[PDB]
């Protein structure tokens, strides 16, 4: 600590963050570019592939024909 | 003035700032990573670095293997945070650790060994001769301005939510989820193969986070958004890679960020962060609601996607009743926010009395830090 | 002798070269930021009058 | 202006000046003066004689090579020496001294500096 | 009963596999090999032939150009993948491509357009009246017999795990590693050099692998096979190439599918394949975990040499926490399985609903696989 | 032939000097237009946040 500590690592003086009144509208480095090169939303589950369709229940699909042969 | 100001430490998962105590910026800002060689090396003469710490692991990402210290808030490995310490200490900072007090932060729920450890190494190993804990989010508070409102931080390792009213907070209101920036950077390398683009190890990883924080946003309506993208290529950027080969991601821009407010893409069960803000609203009482539903501050680097604002105040303004006011404050700077009221917090002549000096740590073992902080 | 010059002039020649493209590259990014600075100019502007 | 990077910047050149001036008051025992700290330190002879100079103990030779790779022996050298004397240092290497890395040869004289006395 | 078997191809990286539905083992097996002239024909009268396709190259493979339409899982040359399905089609099976539906297996990670291109030259050149895209982990599942575990299958091309419990698949732990037989293959190519053979062309490339499917084997224990075969000649084998030269592998046994277990031997980063199993497991909820560790289900053919299950289990056993059981579940036949699955796939009673009609195609383009297909 | 090489290295040099320049000039005067498009921008932010 030659010199005092204080001295040789240049601790700043004065409390820069003092003089400011509102951080809120503060920005550091000025802008940013960039060069090229009702109602809320429900959640949704991923579907599933077990069953071929629900589009009417009390439906029995093993007496449907299958449906490449539908011509 | 006493001056000789403590020195103000922001560790979190994703990076790691430090600076000076009544300072409106940080000093250092680098990243938390530590690497260590993978091939092996044939060049006699050649000078030997066991391990790379910051910004110069980052710049040879091509024969290291990066690991990260911290994930999701607490500190998994102790050697490596003691190295970034080290170099945030000494060549980042240039000071002496003994004649400083230092302040930490850390997030709300976390397993109190991890808080005892940390005073711990700061006691004895640095001779620090006082340290703090605090909670990020009050810090963040703190830099907005205003004593009443709540506070969303979403950092790289967790995303929390708490309600302060007139400088009092309510512990069994505070919420945390555990899904931040990371799960994001690894669900957009998930997504990223359906193009043919597949990035596996962990510098491509940290390409891919790159890629992340340069071309994403957050869509007001999801729905419309994937119709438009689907019908036309009006919604396509291009980014280049380091070895010259440029890639095309289009329709995953804003799929990556939605996955913010619908947690059922990643497999989790737990809601967005708009219902936690919400449920952590109404988990408050009945007259403070009011007020914290204009006083909504966002923080934190995960919640800088462009459109996120205008995103939850329609979402909770949805949830809300519709006679009270929604108003989201969120600042330019809220990448640095936690960091800013630490320095506010150093700052003040009260504060001098809530240091953890070296005669009560010597007294009471290393379990002070509960009583002491919060 | 004629030799040894020609190696130098050469090495000069492509470190002029480094120095034009980095200079062009920041000259993109300028242009970008200053057309991407106009048009968010005239949309804060429209919110100003409404 | 980037005000992180000018901060570091302005802390750093009165750095710089207060710890050359500190190593040239050393090193005018021998008859030996830098000039600029970043240019002087890559050759790795400046620091084997501050290092002799303040250890007052002897080094081995270094070579009299003008490659890389003699430069990246004379900074090893000296970094190993330091690494007998019980100095801790993580993340520093020779290569960062040579392609002249400025927070890690302010660290490393930072580092001298608060071990000896 | 106006029924007909729909056709299974199973189409991997290495081999072709062919046959009718509700059969106990495919008709048709052959190498996925194309390849050309490149030399000189001077014999003029002669018939000319432009390309050779499957055994008929692998018999006169000593002046030909052996290529593969299909690599790391990814078909990459789609004129030379036409030749292989129709010579699959009109000399293996003999039936016309028009009558019957076909059932396609893939990789479960891999380029989104694949897919889409393997529907429109399916329904356009061949003009089938239905076809269905699954994957091949799956359908090993199938071949099981059960209804909940977790498949992991290493083809010639790629490997994937995946956990399934009582039927519902979890995606997120989906886990696909780049490392298969080809890679081996190569190694052992490389590691053979220091015997002093040099095998250069792809002559040499097909000799190889029928070298290391001849002579290759997994140790229990890496550091006692490597002390036991330095401390005698005891394991030493003899192996007589086309020519009839004599060359004796030696040590190298064991070191190439050592590589499917440290991947460092490569240059990769990731980990080895009990890991990979290892983390996708408990990547899974808690509940399931335990039933998973008692189903694991081995499938592929890389999954073939001996001494693999038993290193397997001791691995895994060393992972997992010292109170379960863990069985590692790998059937004789497991080089088929996957074909074996298709076979029960298409003979179900409900899967003729799940086929793409022709009608859909018109309707919706080649995109509608991406809704119809898991 | 080996003069032929000098002559066509210096021109090539002297016009890739003088390219460099030109480039460095445009890059000012494009800065300094940055700053004032970013004061505009800063003056109707603060009267719409009054
Ligand atoms: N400009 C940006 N746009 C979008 N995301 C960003 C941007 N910058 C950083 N991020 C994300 O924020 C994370 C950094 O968060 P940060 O606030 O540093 O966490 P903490 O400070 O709590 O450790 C990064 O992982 C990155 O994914
Ligand atoms: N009996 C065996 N022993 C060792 N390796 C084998 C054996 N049979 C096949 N292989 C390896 O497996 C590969 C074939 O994999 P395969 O199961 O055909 O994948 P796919 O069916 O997806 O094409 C071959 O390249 C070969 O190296």
């Amino acid at each position: 600590q030659v010199l005092g500590y204080k001295d040789l690592a240049a601790i700043p003086k004065d409390k820069a963050i003092l003089d400011i009144e509102r951080p809120d509208l503060m920005i550091y480095e000025p802008h940013f570019t960039y060069s090229l090169l009702t109602t809320g939303t429900p959640r949704t589950s991923l579907p599933h592939f077990h069953h071929p369709e629900t589009t009417r229940p009390d439906s029995n699909i093993y007496k449907k024909p299958p449906i490449y042969k539908q011509r | 003035d006493d001056d000789i100001a403590a020195l103000v430490v922001d560790n979190g998962s994703g990076m790691c700032k430090a600076g000076f105590a009544g300072d409106d910026a940080p000093r250092a800002v680098f990243p938390s990573i530590v690497g260590r060689p993978r091939h092996q090396g044939v060049m006699v003469g050649m000078g030997q670095k066991d391990s790379y710490v910051g910004d110069e692991a980052q710049s040879k990402r091509g024969i290291l293997t990066l690991k990260y210290p911290i994930e999701h808030g607490i500190v998994t490995n102790w050697d490596d945070m003691e190295k970034i310490w080290h170099h945030t200490f000494y060549n980042e900072l240039r000071v002496a650790p003994e004649e400083h007090p230092v302040l930490l932060t850390e997030a709300p729920l976390n397993p109190k060994a991890n808080r005892e450890k940390m005073t711990q190494i700061m006691f004895e190993t640095f001779n620090t001769p006082a340290m703090y804990v605090a909670i990020q989010a009050v810090l963040s508070l703190y830099a907005s301005g205003r004593t009443t409102g709540i506070v969303m931080d979403s950092g790289d390792g967790v995303t929390h939510t708490v309600p302060i009213y007139e400088g009092y907070a309510l512990p069994h209101a505070i919420l945390r989820l555990d899904l931040a920036g990371r799960d994001l950077t690894d669900y957009l390398m998930k997504i990223l193969t359906e193009r043919g683009y597949s990035f596996t190890t962990t510098a491509e990883r940290e390409i891919v986070r790159d890629i992340k924080e340069k071309l994403c946003y957050v869509a007001l309506d999801f729905e419309q958004e994937m119709a438009t993208a689907a019908s036309s290529s009006s919604l396509e950027k291009s980014y280049e890679l380091p070895d010259g080969q440029v890639i095309t991601i289009g329709n995953e821009r804003f799929r990556c960020p939605e996955a913010l407010f619908q947690p059922s893409f990643l497999g989790m069960e737990s809601c967005g962060i708009h219902e936690t803000t919400f449920n952590s609203i109404m988990k408050c009482d009945v007259d403070i609601r009011k007020d914290l539903y204009a006083n909504t501050v966002l923080s934190g680097g995960t919640t800088m996607y462009p459109g996120i604002a205008d995103r939850m105040q329609k979402e909770i303004t949805a949830l809300a009743p519709s006679t009270m006011k929604i108003k989201i404050i969120a600042p330019p700077e809220r990448k640095y926010s936690v960091w800013i009221g630490g320095s506010i917090l150093a700052s003040l002549s009260t504060f001098q009395q809530m240091w953890i000096s070296k005669q009560e740590y010597d007294e009471s073992g290393p379990s002070i830090v509960h009583r002491k902080c919060f | 002798s004629l030799n040894r010059r020609i190696q130098l002039v050469e090495e000069e020649l492509d470190r002029a070269q480094e120095r034009l493209a980095t200079a062009l590259q920041k000259l993109e990014e300028a242009e970008k930021a200053a057309d991407e600075s106009e048009r968010g100019m005239k949309v804060i502007e429209n919110r100003a009058l409404k | 202006r980037s005000r992180i990077k000018a901060l570091a910047d302005e802390r750093e050149v009165v750095q710089k000046k207060t710890f050359t001036k500190w190593v040239n008051s050393h090193l005018a025992r021998v008859s030996c003066r830098i000039t600029d700290l970043y240019k002087d330190l890559r050759d790795g002879r400046m620091l084997i004689k501050l290092l002799e100079v303040l250890s007052g103990e002897m080094l081995p030779k270094p070579t009299k090579g003008k490659m890389r790779i003699h430069c990246l022996e004379n900074v090893d050298k000296a970094l190993q020496f330091l690494k007998e004397q019980r100095v801790h240092l993580e993340n520093m290497g020779s290569h960062d001294i040579v392609d002249g890395n400025h927070r890690l040869v302010l660290g490393l004289i930072w580092t001298i500096i608060l071990r000896f006395q």
